[PDB]
């Protein structure tokens, strides 16, 4: 009964959200004189990180100094994780300052947990660093990055990743030119936005999304119907925040008329209980006066 | 203005409102649907000729072709909840949704 | 307030955009590059002098030295997509990467 | 849930050194004890209640302390790390480490 047997029993206990069971396993093979590794603490780890359990995260964190792993990708990968989810980001930091190893997966893991926190300042800085070490950044990286000067305003390091993403081959990745055209929107360049749209070999949902949504903060409130038609005419199904939006959009404008097919449309797609677009629904019905009509959306 | 990809005003989705418990079942819905679109147009030859597609599972309603003018007269009708107009579902093939009604044949859709 | 390496903008990405069938050729696409860059530097020597990089697969565009009241004199050319500040795409050996151009010397990149 | 052990009495102290170059082994169980004697408010209490730590798989100490006490580490120069200890062996309960009585250094 190897190492490996007893980590695939932990490892999905782990997944399992099995955390008492998992633990007992550990203990047991710990016991037994078989040593944990890597994919026992990092197994660990994840499941901590997923349910919140800092308090067990933080005394395997102890144990995994204890038994000589620290400075372990893997591991310390984890920590990274864990901590991030918990809340604790001076912990994720600190954990990260003690990697004498660090690869882009170490990198973006503390990006983005920095990000979902809104230190976005740290993320940039943090970014540049990983540039100036000679890290390749990925289609993640650039993604949570262009995220982040978009909601900071920082037109012009959005500007030289834009450079960046251009030169190391990235012009046909959808990800990261979504994340384009929300910078330029966001940093107050609709045109810019346009023309990274308009280039664009393939549009998913959220290309769609991501230039409604600028259109719409903008006041363009006509460019955003026309575009959102386009999606349509295109194939593209609209989603949740679709919806959303071009009703919304509806709802700031005398477009009723376009909002009844908007909501034929909904009815037929299967998103007349969608909770956002209930709303989107009843938003626009009562902005467009006819108000028996929202309480016909809402008596649902 | 804008108008959505089918939308000629010619076509129009009424949906309707069934108890929830017992839910009627499928071919009373069906039923209802033809009974209500002939109840506006006079008779169940043209009902049957004008519903081109319905549905009892997404949604509870049937799709017609009918005038504007018309689709105002089942405003208020029991069991009448909206009165909006079709849109094509598939841009592509024209396609407006729904299980199809071909003069009494189903094709149930995906 | 942070800046990417090598972005001391006075090193410039000029992305063009051109026809797509069919596309120029190679030698086309660069004096293209040429042509655009002498236009807003007044003379062909001057461009020639002054474009360190392009690329006409990886991207179709050119790198320059010139600063940034010059590289707003690029917006509105024809061809003309995107005048972005240069960068580092090799830290350590300061390089802004691309096919480099040494005086009418082309030695692609690896 | 709680990791055999783990009863939050017992605290994993771990601290950052230099690295050109190292204190010595001696320096640094010297920084630990005055590290606890500041927590505590003795050196007698600090010698009293380090019972084990590391200068080589990890640079800190493991000490008998409650949990409002073990948060007094926390800011102080030198602390990366406060741990709630474990058990390395459960038959035993026993924490691993170099051992500490009181001046008994018996390595492991």
């Amino acid at each position: 009964p190897t190492v490996v047997t007893y980590n695939t029993l932990i490892d999905g206990l782990c997944k399992a959200g099995k955390l008492d069971e998992a633990l007992k396993l550990f203990e047991e093979m710990v016991e037994k004189g078989i040593k944990p590794d890597e994919f026992t603490f990092s197994s660990v780890l994840k499941a901590c990180a997923r349910l919140g359990a800092l308090e067990l995260g933080k005394q395997i964190h102890g144990y995994v100094i204890k038994s000589g792993f620290e400075g372990n990708v893997v591991v310390y990968n984890a920590l990274i994780d864990m901590y991030s989810k918990c809340g604790l980001l001076e912990e994720a930091r600190k954990v990260f300052d003690e990697m004498p190893e660090k690869d882009v997966v170490t990198y973006n893991t503390l990006i983005d947990g920095l990000c979902k926190a809104g230190k976005l300042d740290e993320a940039l800085k943090l970014f540049e660093e990983m540039v100036e070490k000679g890290i390749k950044p990925d289609e993640f990286t650039f993604s949570s990055v262009l995220k982040a000067c978009a909601r900071l305003g920082a037109l012009e390091l959005g500007k030289q990743i834009h450079g960046y993403v251009i030169k190391s081959g990235f012009e046909s990745n959808v990800v990261v030119y979504n994340a384009l055209i929300d910078m330029y929107s966001k940093c107050g360049l609709l045109e810019e936005a346009r023309k990274v749209f308009d280039e664009m070999p393939e549009k998913d949902v959220v290309t769609y999304n991501t230039l409604i949504d600028g259109l719409c903060k903008a006041g363009k409130l006509d460019e955003a119907l026309k575009l959102f038609e386009e999606m349509v005419e295109k194939g593209i199904k609209p989603d949740e925040f679709t919806f959303s939006s071009v009703l919304k959009a509806c709802a700031r404008l005398g477009a009723l008329e376009l909002g009844k097919q908007i909501h034929g449309y909904v009815i037929k797609s299967g998103f007349e209980s969608n909770v956002v677009v209930y709303n989107a629904l009843i938003d626009m019905y009562s902005k467009c006066g006819l108000l028996e009509e929202a309480r016909k959306v809402f008596d649902e | 203005t804008i108008m959505l990809p089918g939308s000629d005003y010619n076509h129009w989705l009424i949906v309707m409102e069934f108890p929830k418990d017992p839910a009627p079942s499928r071919d009373q819905m069906i039923d209802t649907y033809l009974n209500t679109l002939a109840t506006v147009l006079g008779s169940m030859e043209e009902a049957k000729k004008n519903m081109y597609a319905f549905s009892t599972t997404t949604y509870t309603g049937f799709q017609c072709t009918i005038d504007e003018e018309t689709s105002e007269k089942f405003k208020g009708l029991p069991g009448v909840l909206w009165v909006l107009p079709d849109s094509y579902i598939d841009v592509k093939n024209k396609d407006y949704g729904g299980d199809k009604y071909i003069n009494g044949e189903i094709i149930p859709s995906t």
